[PDB]
């Protein structure tokens, strides 16, 4: 689909948060989001990244990666199947297809 | 002085005359299963769930009603005792309805718990069950009498504690039914207490119907201010909301009862 | 369907060009398969 | 069925609807309020009362082991019908 | 019983020593590796043409939660809270009250699809087959709120997928 | 010495004297979730899925370790057919782990192609998982008292078809790695561990057998029906990464050997203990029997009570000895559940195995220890 | 399976093996996706007699640990007999 | 036999009982109690001063040769004077047997580090300090291992709340991740699951 | 006869400064030490044997999005089990919590006689069974 | 025997105070480096005031063992800062910059809510 | 009596004269145990097992058949365990674990369940 397997943080266009985000790890996740050239999108994969998941009530778990970074697509599952994740990526393409940056700029 | 020596599984316990096998087992920390026996009510001895073996005797004895004789060794966990319990539990559950999901007593049911602790794990009852029609006895107590196990706690409570002799058993045998026999309302300042003493969901609170399950409630021990008696209560809350009010034992104030207004 | 293709490629759907008033000539989505055909297309059954 | 309130908002089968002055109606602006159109209370009232010829009847909800726990319903009262506690089906005893 | 994986003694005869010398200088075992990747070039790839082709599943697949009905339209759920009690993630919130006709029904049934671990313990603990995990696995959203399901959403999923949920249950209830 | 806080779910604080490594300080907790504390608030059934997510490449092996621990305290015995399914899916799960271990280890050091070949085989074993449980990875299938459901009709045929062709898949992996000089230079004499040091540092699994220690809990302290299947235990001679790699490849071969016997010797009968106070009744009899409905209600609301006591139960998991120290107070919720992850002791020894190697070898040593941080952090 | 005869030879020679007998793509040997309904057996406790639970109650046979020593000529012993030495396999002693 | 009941192994039980006395006779200075469970697990309960003597004897003695430290953990029992119970699980490959050694400490009393005996104890004792707060004397490098940097408290203690006291969040004003007091959009629901009826008479504590 | 050296500390045991609890949740909280009352719906007395330590209840408010019961009290679900009243009081004193203690309420022994149901001249004669 | 308690490092408060001052000196000299390495917006004076405030909270202690743990924890906390295991967020969690001031008097607490 | 090429275990060298090493080690262990009190159980047991392993070394010149008797794996493992036993007995003199119990535990330290 044009989605390279592994890309460096300074070449990437989307960050896939695939797994539990703990407090200890949250500062380093934000540090990678801030260094990503724009346009940059974020996909939350699984319950742990979505809203805390099985470990929602843990003292060491960020209850959702969406309180550390903005999120564009939420993929539900524990884990989402490889096909359900591919549905999210293809759903992000349609979201990017509806963008109207130049049209909005022309009407300012 | 006037105490006699009896044995509970070998351990010696000194009890005063007139003590029942159920009370002697209570001193060594053993609770005999029961459905019909209540320490605040007269001894009925009809459910037969308290049958317990006595060493060197051929017949199991009803623990709630048998006064303990000197030198008796009470075998509260022998095979004969355990087999006696399973058989009685098998009979209680033969005609009982499969209403646990829709029954408000689920999670705090003596029939459930003593079935999982003292009964078999499966059924061999291949027949059809009994069904009974429901009796309306007011806007507080909801009756579903297909669940009644004919323990006669409610009858003895209304007669001895509340003083109203309106409940009883009409019929005979497997068709024996607990109720008023007429379209009568059991309204009393102590009526709501037949809900607590009923082992099963035959008598359930009507205002509380379907709203909460026992396991998810938080119990807060408080006091009642509807009268100057000062009854001790437990206030059940669920996600920040009051669900129901229950009695809290206090021998010197209210025992284990509360009036309808407090309830 | 084509049963000479290996498992997974022996059943496919060519999506409609218009569904519920939406132009799906280019924007096809996996969720457009109705439940009755969802079971067959995912090999949860052999019967269409 | 679904009956709209005096502000254009549908009332759910649980009776929930935001008052006219409630600020939580803002979440539906530009979007929709999800309401299920098939009210179970009305649908179960469209089922005819089955006429049976015995004092006691059994209901498993249909489908055998795909239904609900089999229960036995008593039909001695002629003023009302016997309602299943699980599925809501109603039964009546034929002329006795 | 056991076996040695790397306990061989290389023969030191002239022919064997020259066989290893040819391997070192002529890269025989490296070219042998290029042969394996060359063969894969001419095999049929295992890729499927998603979304036009979908990966195979089974009737037991644990997907999106859903609430079902009886053939009459009456809801199966009678507000017993066994799914709420078993849910290992505490993803289910239930409230219930006597309905207008006196039935035992829920006035709230929310599943936080972001706390759920899709374990299926809810459909096992339900005594009336009310809450199930359907076969849909494509319901990713654009916002976090869209994954907080309530009773209206869950009933709609049941009405949506009842045609496929019933056939999956019919094909698996004998293993349960 | 130059210090490198590499950072990210692994953070290595290393001091380098040029190319060499002098001190390696693994920083963990980037995936610590309080799994052990949460279990204290869950019933014994509700806690079972937590064990799928510790070593999330060997899901059903973890489930088995927790099932054996609880069954030991319950003093019950799963039926023979459940024990053959657990051994069968125990060895299917070892193939899933070793494919991940060998191929990600190869992927990290440049060999990217074997990863794809063997992940088409993993995608077919994930279908076995999804056909018996409905989940590709986290099945929750192995439970105290047996398993959850019987195998669907036609499953064992597909496992036979899979096992028939798998030995050729391993042979293709070895045509790429075993004799490849570039692969032998990256692993031979790398991370040598002496037998005495491996024992003292708490190693287990291939970390011991790669150093010649003849130990495997499937043969020394057998569980389920592992004493009824013939298989060999690979043993290394040098203690390096290459010997451990060969051990993992040979275990994948002996797993196909065990799988071949589980299929033939699969017996009939029930798949969960016929004791409705531990295992839930059948749904059909839950809807017709009063006792069966009561037990279904209690087993799913309160759970079963486990007699008081504490046990340390361990199994030969694909990554090594995986065990649980489980303390029961007599209620339906465990008092304490310590999880002994094999990779926790292995990682603690990374500072020793990496002494005197280059920076690029620390990648090879981490791969050889087969570290998944779900179990290290817990 | 659709590969021509020439390409089948080219892949087999390059790989050094007969890949056609062990294709990694499933075509028709797999099981049918619709199966006849099962009828699973019942356990050993499905009896109508001689089946009292007290005779098969595993949990109630668990006992507290037995105290061997409490602070409140003899032959030396070890925890168990020393482990027997393993034997080389006759299937394939050396890989 | 009985299909559903775990079979007993009286041979292993007898062997471990004899070996428990063997250790108790050789280390009277420290052993406080020895017991073997119904599933053939041996527990040696010792005074905390006897950690290095007892473990060294078990590791090195010819008839013990417990050369592997399978696991080292702790249990918090707030009702005891000494809250924490330190558990050493050991494996003997020579005799194909396992032994459990237990001691006790409190919040302020330290225990001698077992690193001299078993090198594996290095990270297990860091986790006990991190999660339980027990301090181990003469540990080469003692510090937090699992919790976040600057994390206050010891999570695995029985009086530590499940969700903790603080939670993380990114604040756009300060351009960093901040820590604030914990508020939950849905409070964890406490379930009272215990049955009011006794389940196991064999463990009935005397009144 | 401990070889290791020992010291003397005649001070009140206090660990409030090393437990990590915020001061807000040490000085303002009121611990309650009690034996739970029997659930009056059941006759089993197995839940009335151990001592409990809970904390005072605090505000729960509805979540605007869903109506869930939110809280800000980290100790809302904390319940501790103790063997005796002293163990609970000792534990709450070293953690700095102000506590209340309620004496155990054991039901008094009752004089039960089945033969009283059929008395000749007393009021205990029942009228039905 | 009741008070015969094994020590950690100090045998009396006099020795415990010795370790505290050594710990305080280590922290006092580290702040100017911490404010530089982590690029903190606070000043050295503010950083040292916080160091001073943290020590003042535990000034009522009279148990050497409890003081030993506080020093043990203090050294551990200092170690994380020196070696840059912490990040700017961890160093700035001593200042509570995003938490709005909470009222301390009765009337202000009375208006906001129910907490005492 | 052909010397084995390797012990199989990594880091464990092959001993060319196993019998002489065992006599020296067992002789020293019995000597160190002479400094322990006569009634100490560690002395009675360690001497008991040490003597029987010494007897089996003075009655079997064949290394292969000596291993089958001692039952400690390779003969290099027996030597290694002999070194450990010597090192422990030396430490046990300083610890003196044959003395009475240092202190009793509190009343309910080992009571479970609480
Ligand atoms: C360089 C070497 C010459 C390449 C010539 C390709 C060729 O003739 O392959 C035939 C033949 C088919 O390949 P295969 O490995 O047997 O597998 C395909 C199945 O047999 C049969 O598979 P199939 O039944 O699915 O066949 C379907 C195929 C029918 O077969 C073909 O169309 C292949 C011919 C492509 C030319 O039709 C198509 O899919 C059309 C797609 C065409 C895309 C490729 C066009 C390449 C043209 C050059 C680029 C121009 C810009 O391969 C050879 O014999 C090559 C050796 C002879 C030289
Ligand atoms: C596209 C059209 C199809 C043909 C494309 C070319 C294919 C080339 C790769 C085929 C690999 C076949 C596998 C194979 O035979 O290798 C095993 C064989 C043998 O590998 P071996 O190492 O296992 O042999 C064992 C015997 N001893 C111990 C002696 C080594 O490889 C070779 O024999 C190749 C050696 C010659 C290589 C010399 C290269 C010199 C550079 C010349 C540049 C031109
Ligand atoms: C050429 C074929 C004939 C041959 O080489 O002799 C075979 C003969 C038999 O083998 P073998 O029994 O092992 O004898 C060696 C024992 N020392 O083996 C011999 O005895 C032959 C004499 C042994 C010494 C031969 C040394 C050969 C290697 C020297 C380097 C040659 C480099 C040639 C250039 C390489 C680049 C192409
Ligand atoms: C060059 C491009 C190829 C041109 C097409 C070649 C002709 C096609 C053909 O059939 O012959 C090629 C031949 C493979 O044929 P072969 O393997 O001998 O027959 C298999 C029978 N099952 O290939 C060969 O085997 C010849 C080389 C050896
Ligand atoms: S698979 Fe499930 S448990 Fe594991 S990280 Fe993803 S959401 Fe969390
Ligand atoms: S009374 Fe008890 S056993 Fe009977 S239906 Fe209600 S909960 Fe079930
Ligand atoms: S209604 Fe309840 S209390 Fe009355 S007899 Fe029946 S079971 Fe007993
Ligand atoms: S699948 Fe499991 S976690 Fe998800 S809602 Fe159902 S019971 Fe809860
Ligand atoms: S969905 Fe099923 S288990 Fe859940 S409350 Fe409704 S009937 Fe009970
Ligand atoms: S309790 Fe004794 S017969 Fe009912
Ligand atoms: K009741
Ligand atoms: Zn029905």
């Amino acid at each position: 689909f044009g989605v390279v397997f592994r890309a460096s943080p300074r070449q990437s266009d989307v960050m896939i948060v695939a797994g539990t985000l703990t407090n200890k790890m949250a500062p380093a996740l934000r540090k990678v989001y801030d260094q990503m050239p724009e346009p940059r999108y974020v996909v939350s994969m699984g319950s742990c990244a979505n809203g805390g998941g099985y470990y929602h009530y843990s003292y060491s778990v960020v209850r959702g990666c969406d309180r550390i970074v903005p999120v564009d697509i939420y993929v539900p599952g524990c884990p989402p199947t490889a096909e359900a994740l591919l549905y999210g990526i293809l759903q992000l393409q349609k979201k990017i297809k509806r963008e109207k940056r130049l049209r909005i700029w022309y009407r300012r | 002085s006037n105490l006699i020596e009896v044995f509970v599984d070998g351990q010696s316990v000194m009890v005063e005359p007139g003590t029942t096998v159920l009370q002697a087992c209570e001193k060594v920390g053993m609770q005999i299963p029961r459905f019909c026996y209540h320490e605040r009510l007269s001894v009925a001895g009809n459910c037969r769930m308290c049958l317990v073996e006595i060493e060197k005797a051929p017949k199991v004895v009803a623990a709630c009603a048998m006064p303990v004789m000197k030198g008796w060794n009470i075998l509260t966990n022998s095979e004969k005792t355990k087999k006696a319990r399973e058989g009685v539990m098998e009979f209680l559950l033969a005609n009982h309805p499969l209403d646990c999901p829709i029954c408000d007593q689920g999670g705090e049911c003596d029939l459930q718990d003593q079935s999982m602790m003292f009964g078999s794990d499966r059924s061999r009852f291949l027949e059809g069950k009994r069904a009974v029609e429901d009796k309306n006895i007011g806007p507080l107590v909801k009756t579903i009498m297909t669940r009644c196990i004919q323990c006669t706690r409610c009858i003895r409570f209304a007669s001895e504690i509340a003083g109203v002799d309106d409940l009883g058993t009409t019929g005979r045998g497997n068709d024996m039914q607990v109720g008023t026999y007429i379209e009568k309302m059991f309204m009393s300042e102590l009526s709501g207490n037949i809900i607590d003493i009923c082992p099963v969901g035959a008598l359930t609170s009507k205002p509380y119907a379907f709203t909460a399950r026992p396991w998810e409630t938080r119990k807060t021990e408080s006091i009642d201010v509807m009268d100057a008696v000062g009854s001790n209560i437990v206030v059940s809350t669920r996600t920040g909301e009051v669900m129901r009010i229950l009695p809290r034992m206090h021998e010197d104030i209210n025992e284990e009862w509360i009036s309808d207004k407090t309830r | 369907e084509d049963n000479k293709q290996f498992f997974g490629r022996h059943r496919w759907v060519i999506y409609t060009t218009e569904m519920n008033g939406k132009n799906t000539f280019w924007d096809v989505d996996g969720s457009m398969v109705p439940p009755e055909w969802h079971r067959w297309l995912h090999c949860m059954t052999d019967d269409p | 069925g679904v009956r709209t309130s005096p502000t254009g908002e549908k009332v759910t089968h649980t009776g929930q609807v935001y008052d006219d002055g409630d600020y939580r109606k803002v979440r539906f602006v530009g979007r929709q309020k999800e309401v299920n159109e098939n009210f179970a209370i009305d649908l179960i009232a469209e089922q005819p009362v089955s006429q049976v010829g015995s004092r006691v009847i059994s209901c498993d909800g249909g489908g055998g082991a795909l239904g609900h726990p089999r229960v036995y319903i008593n039909l001695d009262k002629e003023t009302k019908t016997g309602t299943c506690g699980y599925c809501g089906l109603q039964f009546r005893q034929q002329h006795h | 019983t056991y076996k040695y994986v790397n306990l061989r003694e290389p023969s030191m005869d002239m022919k064997s020593v020259t066989d290893r010398a040819a391997q070192t200088l002529l890269w025989t075992e490296l070219i042998r590796g290029l042969g394996m990747t060359l063969s894969y070039l001419f095999r049929e790839p295992a890729t499927i043409n998603y979304p036009f082709e979908k990966g195979p599943l089974s009737p037991r697949f644990r997907g999106e939660h859903a609430l079902r009905r009886y053939p009459s339209g009456e809801e199966r759920c009678i507000a017993c809270k066994l799914c709420e009690a078993v849910c290992p993630a505490q993803a289910i919130t239930i409230e219930a009250e006597p309905r207008a006709d006196g039935s035992r029904r829920t006035t709230r049934y929310d599943i936080d699809m972001t706390k759920c671990i899709y374990c299926g313990f809810c459909q096992e603990a339900c005594p009336v087959d009310a809450i199930v995990e359907g076969p849909n696995f494509e319901f990713s959203t654009e916002t976090h709120e869209e994954l907080l399901y309530n009773k209206e959403k869950l009933l709609n999923n049941g009405d949506k997928w009842e045609a496929e949920i019933a056939a999956n249950i019919q094909a698996d209830y004998l293993y349960r | 010495n130059l210090t490198l806080n590499f950072g990210p779910v692994l953070r290595l604080v290393m001091e380098l004297s040029g190319e060499m490594v002098r001190k390696c300080d693994p920083h963990i907790g980037l995936l610590h979730r309080g799994t052990e504390k949460l279990i204290e608030y869950k019933t014994y059934l509700q806690a079972l899925p937590y064990f799928d997510r510790l070593d999330y490449v060997s899901m059903m092996c973890n489930e088995q370790a927790y099932s054996l621990a609880v069954e030991k305290l319950l003093n019950i015995r799963p039926p023979p057919r459940a024990q053959w399914i657990r051994v069968l899916f125990g060895e299917i799960t070892r193939l899933l782990n070793h494919i991940m271990a060998v191929t990600t280890h190869a992927l990290d050091i440049g060999a990217m192609t074997p990863f794809f070949w063997m992940f088409e085989e993993r995608e077919k074993m994930f279908e076995f998982y999804e056909r018996v449980s409905g989940a590709r990875m986290h099945a929750a299938y192995v439970r105290p008292g047996g398993v959850h459901q019987d195998l669907p009709l036609g499953l064992m045929d597909d496992i036979y078809e899979f096992s028939k062709n798998f030995s050729l898949r391993i042979d293709e992996l070895e045509e790429m790695l075993t004799n490849n000089r570039i692969w032998r230079n990256r692993t031979v004499d790398i991370g040598i561990v002496t037998a005495e040091d491996a024992l003292n540092y708490g190693f287990s699994g291939v970390m011991l057998r790669g150093s010649g220690i003849q130990w495997d809990l499937r043969k020394t302290q057998p569980y389920d029906v592992y004493d009824q299947v013939e298989f060999d235990v690979p043993i290394g001679s040098r203690g390096d990464c290459y010997d451990r790699y060969l051990c993992r490849v040979e275990e994948m071969r002996q797993s196909i050997r065990i799988i071949s016997q589980c299929l033939n010797k699969m017996p009939p009968g029930e798949i969960k203990v016929d004791d409705a106070k531990v295992s839930p009744p059948k749904r059909a009899e839950m809807k017709t029997s009063m006792e069966s409905l009561i037990h279904h209600f209690k087993l799913y609301t309160e759970g079963y009570q486990v007699p008081p006591g504490a046990t340390y139960t361990a199994i030969e998991a694909p990554k090594g000895e995986f065990g649980v120290y489980l303390v029961s107070d007599g209620s339906s919720r465990p008092y304490r559940c310590k999880i002994k992850a094999p990779g926790f002791a292995h990682l603690a020894g990374l500072d020793k195995m990496s002494k005197g190697h280059m920076l690029a070898d620390v990648v090879a040593i981490i791969g050889t220890q087969d570290i998944v941080f779900g179990e290290v952090d817990r | 399976a659709s590969a021509t005869r020439f390409i089948q030879w080219l892949r087999n020679w390059a790989s050094g093996r007969d890949l056609q007998a062990k294709l990694q793509l499933r075509y028709q040997e797999i099981s049918k996706r619709t199966q006849p309904p099962p009828k699973l057996p019942v356990g050993p406790s499905h009896k109508l007699s001689n089946n009292y639970y007290c005779t098969r109650d595993g949990r109630r046979e668990a006992m507290p640990p037995s105290i061997v020593m409490s602070s409140q000529e003899k032959k030396a012993v070890s925890p168990a007999p020393p482990i027997k030495r393993w034997e080389l396999s006759q299937d394939e002693p050396y890989l | 036999t009985r299909p559903t009941v775990r079979p007993r192994n009286d041979v292993a039980h007898k062997q471990l009982s004899a070996f428990g006395e063997y250790v108790a006779e050789i280390l009277p200075k420290y052993v406080q109690q020895v017991q073997v469970s119904c599933f053939n697990e041996l527990e040696i309960c010792i005074h905390p001063d006897g950690v290095i003597p007892v473990l060294t004897f078990l590791r090195d003695h010819s008839n013990a040769q417990f050369k592997s430290l399978a696991d080292l953990t702790a249990v918090d029992i707030p009702t005891r004077q000494n809250r924490f119970e330190i558990v050493y699980n050991l494996l003997s490959l020579r005799f194909n047997s396992r032994i459990r050694v237990k001691t006790y400490t409190d919040e302020l009393t330290p225990i001698e580090s077992s690193v001299p005996v078993y090198k594996a104890a290095n990270w297990y004792e860091r986790e006990i300090w991190d999660m339980f707060g027990v301090f181990f004397a003469n540990h080469p490098d003692l510090r937090r291992i699992l919790t976040d940097y600057g994390f206050e408290g010891h999570p695995f203690r029985k009086d530590f709340p499940l969700s903790g006291y603080v939670e993380l969040r990114y604040d756009d004003e300060v351009k960093r991740v901040v820590a604030e007091p914990v508020e939950l959009a849905q409070e964890f629901r406490k379930f009272d699951l215990n049955s009011p009826w006794e389940a196991f008479p064999a463990y009935r504590q005397p009144p | 006869t401990r070889d290791t050296q020992l010291i003397t500390v005649d001070e009140k045991l206090d660990i409030t400064t090393i437990t990590g609890v915020p001061e807000e949740h040490i000085k303002t909280r009121k611990a309650r030490i009690f034996v739970p009352a029997r659930n009056n719906m059941q006759s089993g007395v197995n839940n009335t044997k151990k001592w409990k330590m809970e904390f005072d209840t605090r505000e729960r408010w509805e979540n605007p999005l869903m109506g869930w019961a939110s809280t800000a009290d980290p100790l809302s679900n904390l319940v501790l089990t103790f063997s005796t009243k002293e163990d609970a009081v000792a534990f709450a004193e070293k953690n700095g919590w102000s506590y209340d203690v309620e004496e155990r309420k054991v039901p008094k022994p009752k004089s039960k006689s089945y033969g009283a149901n059929f008395s000749w001249n007393k009021r205990t004669r029942v009228s039905t069974k | 025997a009741s008070t015969s308690v094994k020590p950690i490092f100090s045998r009396d408060m006099n020795e415990a105070k010795r370790r505290v001052r050594e710990l305080y000196r280590a922290w006092y000299r580290e702040v100017p480096n911490t404010v530089h390495l982590f690029q903190l917006d606070i000043s050295v004076k503010q950083g040292r005031d916080k160091v001073r405030e943290m020590f003042k909270k535990n000034a009522h202690i009279t148990d050497p063992r409890v003081v030993d743990l506080l020093v043990i924890k203090g050294k551990m906390e200092l170690e994380e800062t020196i070696k840059v295991w912490k990040q700017r967020t961890h160093v700035m969690r001593f200042f509570h910059e995003t938490e709005a001031p909470r009222p301390k008097d009765f009337l202000s607490k009375f208006y906001v809510g129910h907490d005492p | 009596g052909l010397l084995k090429k390797t012990t199989g275990l990594v880091g464990l060298a092959v001993c060319e004269t196993p019998h002489e090493r065992l006599k020296i080690l067992y002789t020293k262990i019995l000597d160190v145990l002479g400094h322990i009190p006569k009634n100490a159980a560690y002395r009675k047991y360690t001497e008991q097992i040490t003597n029987e392993k010494l007897s089996m070394v003075k009655a079997e010149p064949d290394v292969k058949k000596l291993e089958e008797r001692l039952q400690g794996g390779q003969i290099e493992e027996v030597i290694l365990q002999a070194e450990n036993e010597l090192s422990l007995a030396r430490k046990m003199i300083q610890w003196k674990p044959w003395e009475p119990l240092v202190e009793e535990p509190p009343a309910s330290q080992w009571k479970w369940p609480i």
